[PDB]
């Protein structure tokens, strides 16, 4: 429990969404998912690094893990915003405020501290990726909520519940296949 | 506990004081392609009308 993501995505929780309580489980499936999507990932970078030497996880090394990581569809537009976010985020310079050129409110610094202290690999983090980690789950991360946010609003109730991510996350059969994180509260698909 | 927060900005150096490859200029901007297609992180849309029956006609038809 932690501190988790709390703050920023309460802050992507308003923004999304002015009516977002957003039930705490539900912050842990997301939080679970964006904490597990961003191992998936820089696990996998940091796997074809570790092997290739590479050390140095570039845009390129999360680049092919969102490509092997991410069904694709979700890539291609998670790679197409990883990149013209280095672009406005580097045109200026880190001469200003990473966690507000990034483009990204999202935690540039502890994120990039979970590169540093999970791979602790020689792992200098170029600008070329903590980026391309932030971009990618205020993507996905703001995605997962937008449907069950807009939807669980729409539905009955602001507050949404682990159950309006049972159809965003069981329903997205991609999504599904890819976060099969747990659902264990309203993933009432199976068993009944 | 917060008195000066606000994205804090002092973290993205006091972890990447590593120096960081410094390639910043030549992070990747090329890749760039499917982005005048495929659109989102900014409101993306589908509402995904719950009662499963979406869950289905989705989970088969989609």
């Amino acid at each position: 429990r932690k501190e988790t993501y709390s703050s920023y995505i309460y802050k992507v929780l308003k923004q999304t969404h002015p009516d977002t309580g957003i039930s705490q489980k539900s912050m842990s499936i997301l939080n679970s998912f964006v904490n597990d999507i961003f191992e998936r990932i820089a696990t996998e970078a940091s796997k074809l690094a570790a092997y290739n030497k590479k050390s140095t996880i570039s845009a390129r090394e999360i680049q092919t893990a969102v490509r092997l990581i991410l069904p694709g569809e979700l890539a291609k537009h998670a790679v197409s915003e990883g990149t013209r976010a280095v672009t406005k985020y580097s045109s200026s310079t880190q001469a200003q405020s990473s966690s507000a050129r990034a483009g990204l409110q999202f935690p540039v610094g502890r994120i990039k501290r979970y590169l540093k202290r999970h791979a602790t690999g020689r792992t200098r983090v170029g600008s070329k990726a903590a980026i391309y980690l932030t971009a990618v789950l205020e993507y996905l991360t703001a995605e997962v909520l937008e449907l069950a946010g807009n939807a669980a609003k729409d539905l009955k109730v602001k507050r949404i519940t682990p159950r309006h991510l049972q159809l965003a996350i069981r329903g997205d059969d991609e999504l599904d296949s890819l976060i099969r994180a747990t659902i264990a509260s309203g993933g009432v698909l199976p068993h009944i | 506990t917060v008195e000066d927060s606000e994205s804090d900005m002092d973290d993205a150096k006091l972890d990447a004081l590593m120096g960081n490859e410094g390639e910043e200029e030549e992070d990747d901007l090329a890749e760039i392609d499917t982005s005048n297609i495929i659109t989102s992180g900014r409101r993306t849309r589908g509402k995904v009308i719950d009662y499963k029956k979406t869950a289905e006609e989705l989970d088969k038809k989609e």
